[PDB]
């Protein structure tokens, strides 16, 4: 139940998770860089990057 | 915006990126180099955090199909220089880039997307 909120916006490619400044998600995966979420928005999966995020 | 972290190119980003770069009217009809690859792998490099490690393609003669499943820029022979040349001043065309000596240039292909041709047809390049 770790959750991480956006602190940039991020425009994705197919597999990844879009998202807004501001918005919060779930951590699914936190292995590497690149991590694996799901929106708590739209419940929507993807990868996204971790730099762009923080607990 | 920071940049993103590095990744390998997986084959939905392939599939993604490469109709968005046919979208936005890249790469097609453009005329194949050395150079020009890298200058794509360098793009996409330090704009996507693409390892640059996805572009190759098949060597025989003829249409060179990418060994990256996912990527639809194929390499189709152009009909159409000497060595000199060639050494002294950066003629952009694959004449002798290439081993074969062909002039290839870039071809959106989206059936690549569908099929694996360079895997299927030439396995022995894997």
């Amino acid at each position: 139940d770790i959750i991480v909120v956006a602190l940039y916006d991020y425009e994705g490619w197919w597999g990844d998770l879009s998202f807004q400044k501001g918005d919060q998600m779930v951590v699914l995966e936190e292995s590497g860089e690149w991590w694996k979420a799901r929106s708590l928005a739209t419940r929507k999966e993807g990868y996204i990057p971790s730099n762009y995020v923080a607990r | 915006r920071p940049k993103v972290p590095l990744r390998t190119m997986s084959y939905k980003l392939a599939i993604d990126m490469s109709h968005f770069i046919k979208e936005k009217g890249g790469l097609e009809g453009i005329y194949y180099s050395a150079r020009r690859h890298r200058i794509l792998d360098i793009y996409l490099e330090k704009e996507e955090g693409i390892i640059p490690d996805w572009q190759d393609y098949t060597s025989g003669p003829g249409i060179r199909y990418p060994k990256t499943f996912g990527w639809l820029w194929k390499l189709v022979p152009v009909n159409v220089e000497d060595e000199e040349h060639y050494l002294m001043h950066p003629a952009q065309t694959s004449q002798w880039d290439d081993p074969w000596g062909e002039v290839l240039a870039w071809k959106f292909d989206p059936t690549l997307a569908y099929t694996y041709e360079a895997y299927v047809r030439y396995p022995e390049e894997f």
